[PDB]
């Protein structure tokens, strides 16, 4: 016999005896009714607008418009799904000591979860249909859920049970979440005033910067393009035109409007920073919002193998985190959102790199339109050098902007790494982790060595490439005079100058990769011999062992890229030096 | 190659990329009646089960709020008698809304909230009853299903009558019912250009049906010959006999309007004719016989036609003798 | 599976490829041995263990050292040997070949593709070799600790392969689209820098600025769609990369709670 | 400046100082169906609660007149069992009128007046049930809401066709339903004077729609071009291209009549066109494509139109070559 609130003894917990809204299953029953109200309003409306249309009839090609606070509503919805599945887990772990299936711990949270997913689906369907005359159902739903959540919370506080029980802090997070949902609801009321008082989509097939945040994360709009990829292949026709912000000449309107306000390579640097620092710090703030979600891996591992090494009815928060099933589920969700945020950081960094290239190619063209031909004729630059500058140096700038937020978020990741290393292992973590700060100045040493090697190599490659250009152009002279052997000998002289630089470059890169590997494994050797010897034997469990090992692994996993990053930034430095050299050249009066 | 409307009467259109869906939303009723049969059954049972379960949850919440769900009782009446489970409250909401009233579960005058929720449950129960039963009777009473009983020829024919080339086809009833004020609309749908360069994909120009007065209105009892004479201003004036082939930009649609005599509600039967469906130089056989003081018609040989000596050229050159 | 990697490794030398596979495979073996010895050591209940740990660590140090020097030496050898054969082969060619084939293509080879095989193939060779063998060794030891892992390993492998086959045609097509829009921009630059005097004589500056704007628009939108492709494939693959941690956690916790696992092998499999 | 009917279909009239209200009173039914939705809900609940409360007061008065409200009883039956409050009599009237019948409150054959009041309560309960449910189904089944799904152009166009200036506009369906016997009425409404000094504010003179036969009746499946050629007797015969501006005494109303195929009940869609809404020298683009053995139509580009070389003068001077 299944029963709401269960049938423990005489159904004695069904009583209203001390007053209305004084039973916990009663305020759970009041918590039930806004969810089923939302389902029973939404499902006929969601049925009659969409899905009621038949198979032949197809709707609504483009040009939706997002409501204000749409980002905040989706982020609050995602943390709502997280806290509701945590509530479902609390309901499952609650009825472990008691029998006869207390349904008041499951079914409020379950109907809340169904109401949450149907509310966000109804919001998406009314968002792409842009009809604000609806969504007052969402307004009255958020008020109703907020009122019954305040009722349950102040009845938690009336009985004075809190802050160690998961239900209390759970309900507190849920009621401040519902307050934020009512805030974004009345913000949709306040601006875009519709109740009590477009963006250009003509030919565009990109759709990425103006779409709902889940499909911003999952790139779900391109699922249609990959569906049409197993068809006729895609062309520049039906690739669409550019979005206006990511159009060329719009950047470089931004860049010349940063340059005239700038009033030189360092001036180019600082005004490029003024031009694209907003998107760059958005890139790096996605990057540091990631890898702190990455700093839940080792904590979850320590939790699961720390448990595995061993006011009516309640689940305490420490016993909830003692249970390792929910820690595994938390690790799964944390790694899910961590990979999502890392991919988003990658995308917006590559987008601002593409925009950087689209601006500075136009600036190179504006300089080449006013360049005096005296510079081309007398020495310092050739046509091969200019096209070399574009087709290599612009990509060097673009790859440096691909890998800029990684080096911005490197020090933050390693400092939170070493502080969480101090959270376990005691003081010996510092004597095991000082090897990284010991090998940090030799990164600067090999950076200088790599720098001079690359400085030689770019000059030599310019020499060899223009020599190959004149040889391949004057092939007809070269063969008919039979001078190709001595010309190939001169080319091999320049190639020996290449190889004598690339040999030292390769040796120094191998030096840095030897520095890049086995310093973490040297760190775990140092801290593990120095933990079991010369130190007090302070809890060498499997727990802190594998937590420290996974933490060192996740510390050195972003260390192992740094050689390509320092090669890229030195190539970008000599690149922008040659760029500011070319942009400061003579002109036509 | 692609016909406009089917031979059965189904329009082969797509309606791609409709922009405004709010005007779809602002009439839910025509979308409600215009569904498939399992979808209408599903929304019928969905609406009734949704109302019953919602008021079930309301009655169970009332019986929990008064505390009579706890069987530890004194002598006071519950707001609803003999409810001690959610399922019993569901059965009570069943007895209330569809108005059965067994009385083992019945309402006492203790809770005024129970009286109020009974009032609103009865009001929207009567409302949902009126809506759903009228909607399902209008669904079963629409008369596009009557158009299934009005036959046409497979082949329209072109032959001679009164010295003029006419375009004939046969259409008959299958009941002893009537089609009250049965009108005929015959439209030539094809792609044509204007002399001024205006190009239109489907120009629905309509030939007039030759009646005798000119009002396109027939009396369908026997399957009669309806026919349009090809005049000079008719769009069939320059039609070759060799033009009647496949991949020929020509379609003749015949739209029979009227109202069903039995139900009194109106209807429309439609059919198409392509170029390779039209027979040239042929006429229909007589299918009406008279015996036993009545008239007999053989629908088994309804579609048959004979060959007729006919000039093998267009109606334009027929006017030059 | 193309002939190009066969030519690449044949230019590398049999000694160098054997040293490559020995260094890399034994490096992943010595690292997986160091975590296996840690898992066998941390369940205490001297120096029975934890001293071959030190020689194992130093062996891993010198073994990734020789891995690093063999990848840089194969990089230098394919730099020296893909050059000086292409150059001698091109210089002994009839001018019928030069009159037919465009010189811009040949100089684009001599610049860009030699630049790739100098500065990109050793780094990408290392990051391919460091990633893939770590992946397959970790798969092998989650197969060892959790014996029930294979029956869920085959679904993730088959959906990885099928999403890869679903994506590979779009990736090949869009990458070729980015290359064929990469070409006309650079040739427009090369033909503007030559006829600069004529193009300033004609007063045709604004229309050629417009033409470069259209070229850069097309090139930027092709690189943007290739970017969106790579991010979509990577986020689907990392969703699978989260699901594998989910299944490893749930099978290790099912085979630790009512089984015998001794609480260190589960930490190994989870790490 | 002030349009006659809206672009949506709403007539901007006032009807000021209507004298006779008795003719309003002598048909309550059309006023009953012609209400707003909250007013119809309010009169629905008002009629049912009024009937229930009136018969509640009647049953309570009977139970007081027989004296069974006083619990000091012998053994005699009350006229209604287990009624001892006004609220219990209200619940009994609820069970009687909506026909639930729990039976805890039921009628014995003691009072004949109770039998008579049960008879009249059942009679007018059936009457009010028939009236209110038929009225609410006719309210939800009227087909002015179907007119929301019949689109028009924002801009009517005037261009050349067959050497004549014609006045064109596009109108299409959004369903796969039909408009049975869809007629078109196009009226020119403007202020004109007679030659004899008779001045009229809104002279609704109607242009004939050019059909091909002359009967204004279309077949709306695809969005077709309906168009009126400007003849000499047409009221658009002296219309300048420069006349199409704001504050110009000209309005074109297009009234689409017909009956909905699904419900079988009839309807009317209407729209307006002002002078500064009419484009001169333009024609509509073709929006019907044919592929996959069907026909496709793009309603996203339904309203688009191209420029056309057209003589920039009135249709009167076009007849002088």
């Amino acid at each position: 016999p299944l029963a709401f609130c269960g049938s423990e003894n005489h159904s004695a917990a069904y009583r209203v005896d001390q007053g209305v809204l004084n039973n916990g299953c009663f305020v759970d029953a009041l918590n039930v009714v806004p969810h089923v109200f939302l389902l029973f309003i939404t499902f006929p409306i969601l049925f009659i607008g969409w899905g009621s249309q038949s198979s032949k009839v197809h709707i609504h090609h483009s040009t939706w418009l997002h409501f204000p606070g749409h980002n905040l509503r989706w982020i609050l919805t995602f943390m709502l799904l997280f806290v509701l599945v945590c509530e479902i887990a609390e309901g499952i772990l609650s009825d472990g000591v008691t029998e006869s299936h207390h349904l008041h711990l499951y079914m409020p949270a379950g109907m809340a979860f169904m109401a949450a997913v149907t509310s966000v689906v109804y919001y998406h369907n009314i968002e792409t249909s842009n009809f604000p005359k609806l969504l007052i159902a969402l307004l009255v739903y958020w008020t109703l859920a907020f009122i019954t959540k305040t009722i349950k919370f102040v009845k938690f506080l009336d009985h004075a049970i809190g802050f160690s029980q998961l239900r209390f802090c759970l309900t507190g997070l849920l009621v401040i979440l519902y307050g934020m949902l009512l805030l974004v609801e009345v913000n949709v009321i306040r601006v875009r005033r519709y109740i009590f008082f477009d963006l250009q989509d003509l030919g565009v097939r990109f759709l990425q910067p103006f779409v709902n945040l889940l499909s911003k994360g999952t790139y779900w709009w391109m699922n249609a393009f990959i569906k049409t990829a197993h068809k006729k292949p895609i062309d520049l026709r039906a690739i669409g035109k550019l979005p206006i912000a990511m159009r060329a000449l719009t950047n470089y309107q931004r860049l010349c409007e940063a340059f005239d306000a700038q009033v030189g390579a360092r001036a180019i640097w600082q005004a490029l920073s003024h031009a694209f620092g907003r998107r760059l710090v958005l890139s790096s703030t996605f990057r540091i919002l990631a890898d702190l979600l990455g700093f839940a891996g080792p904590l979850c591992i320590f939790g699961i193998v720390d448990h595995l090494g061993k006011g009516v009815y309640f689940v305490s928060s420490q016993e909830f985190l003692a249970n390792a099933y929910v820690l595994a589920v938390l690790l799964f969700l944390a790694l899910l959102l961590q990979r999502t945020f890392l991919q988003a950081s990658y995308y917006v960094a590559i987008e601002t790199g593409i925009n950087l290239r689209g601006a500075i190619q136009t600036k190179i063209y504006n300089k080449i339109m006013h360049l005096s031909t005296s510079n081309l004729s007398m020495g310092e630059m050739t046509a091969g050098q200019i096209c070399n500058l574009v087709a290599i140096d612009t990509n060097q700038l673009m790859w440096f902007f691909f890998l800029c937020p990684n080096l911005w978020a490197m020090p933050v990741q390693i400092i939170v790494g070493v502080i969480l290393l101090y959270y376990i292992l005691g003081v010996s973590a510092l004597i095991g982790a000082a090897v990284i700060i010991l090998l940090a100045p030799v990164q600067y040493f090999v950076a200088t060595k790599l720098s001079q090697a690359q400085r030689s190599t770019l000059e030599y490659s310019n020499e060899r490439l223009k020599q190959t250009n004149e040889m391949l152009r004057g092939i007809k002279l070269l063969k008919l005079y039979a001078w190709e052997n001595i010309f190939r000998t001169r080319v091999e002289t320049t190639r020996r100058k290449e190889m004598t630089s690339l040999r030292a470059f390769a040796i120094y890169t191998s030096i840095s990769i030897f520095m890049n590997t086995a310093i973490p494994i040297a760190a775990v050797l140092i801290t593990f011999v120095g933990h079991v010897s010369f130190f007090k034997e302070a809890d060498f469990s499997p727990s802190v062992a594998f937590a420290s090992l996974s933490l060192f692994h996740i510390l050195v996993t972003p260390l192992f890229l740094l050689s390509s990053v320092v090669r890229s930034t030195v190539k970008a430095l000599v690149s922008v030096q040659k760029l500011s050299e070319f942009l400061s050249s003579a002109e036509i009066r | 190659r692609a016909r406009f409307v089917s031979k059965k009467g189904n329009c082969n259109v797509a309606h791609k990329n409709i922009r405004e869906q709010g005007r779809f939303l602002q009439d839910v009723f025509t979308t409600l009646v215009d569904l498939k049969w399992p979808h209408t059954l599903l929304i019928f049972t969905m609406s009734f089960l949704c109302s019953w379960l919602l008021f079930a949850m309301a009655w169970w919440l009332i019986a929990f709020a008064h505390g009579d769900l706890a069987p530890s009782e004194g002598t006071a009446e519950p707001c609803v008698t003999s409810i001690h489970s959610f399922s019993s409250a569901f059965l009570f909401s069943i007895e209330v809304q569809v108005t059965i009233g067994f009385g083992g579960r019945m309402v006492t005058e203790e809770c005024p909230l129970a009286i109020l929720i009974l009032i609103v449950q009865n009001i929207v129960g009567l409302m949902i009853n009126a809506i759903m039963l009228g909607s399902i009777f209008m669904k079963t009473a629409q008369a596009h299903r009557r158009a299934e009983t009005l036959i046409f020829s497979k082949h329209a024919v072109i032959a001679l009558r009164h010295g003029r080339l006419c375009f004939m086809l046969r259409v008959g009833d299958l009941r002893k019912s009537m089609i009250i004020s049965a009108t005929i609309h015959m439209q030539v749908v094809r792609k044509t250009t204007s002399p001024e360069g205006e190009v239109v994909p489907l120009h629905q120009v309509d030939i007039p049906m030759e009646n005798g007065v000119g009002g396109n209105s027939i009396f369908l009892v026997a399957p009669l010959i309806i026919y349009h004479v090809i005049d000079a201003n008719s769009p069939l004036y320059d039609l070759a006999p060799s033009d009647l082939h496949h991949h020929q930009d020509l379609e003749i649609i015949v739209i029979l309007e009227g109202v069903v005599e039995t139900t009194g509600i109106t209807t429309q039967a439609r059919t198409s004719y392509l170029a390779d469906e039209i027979l040239w130089g042929q006429r229909f056989v007589p299918i009406v016989a008279e015996e036993d003081g009545r008239y007999s018609v053989d629908y088994s040989k309804f579609d048959n036609t004979v060959k007729v000596p006919t000039p093998l050229c267009t109606a334009r050159q027929l006017d030059e003798d | 599976p193309w002939r190009a990697c066969a030519k690449y490794l044949s230019s590398a030398g049999i000694l160098l490829l054997s040293l490559l596979v020995f260094s890399q495979l034994l490096k992943h073996m010595v690292l997986v041995a160091i975590d296996y010895w840690l898992a066998k050591w941390t369940d205490s209940a001297q120096t029975v263990y934890a001293m071959v740990f030190t020689v194992l660590c130093s062996l891993g140090i010198v073994l990734c050292l020789v891995t690093s020097v063999t990848v840089e030496w194969t990089g230098l050898k394919v730099a020296k040997r893909l050059h000086r054969s292409l150059l001698n082969r091109i210089i002994l060619a009839p001018m019928r070949f030069f009159e037919t084939t465009p010189l811009g293509s040949i100089l684009n080879r001599f610049s860009s593709d030699c630049n790739t095989i100098d500065q990109h193939i050793p780094s990408t060779l290392e990051c391919l070799s460091r990633s893939t063998l770590l992946c397959v060794s970790a798969l092998a030891v989650i197969s060892y600790v959790t014996p029930v892992f294979l029956v869920a390993l085959l679904p993730l492998a088959i959906v990885c392969y099928f999403i890869q086959k679903y994506f590979r045609v779009a990736s090949r097509d869009l990458q070729q689209l980015d290359d064929t829009t990469q070409l006309p921009l650079l040739s427009h630059f090369a033909e503007t820098v030559e006829g600069l005097t004529t193009i300033r004589a004609f007063r045709y500056e604004a229309r050629f600025q417009q033409k470069l704007l259209e070229y850069t628009d097309s090139n930027n939108i092709a690189s943007l769609f290739l970017t969106a492709a790579n991010r979509w494939l990577e986020v689907r693959m990392e969703y699978i990369g989260a699901c594998v941690v989910l299944i490893a956690a749930v099978t290790s916790i099912s085979n630790s709670l009512h089984r015998e696992l001794s609480a260190g092998l589960v930490g190994l499999g989870l790490t």
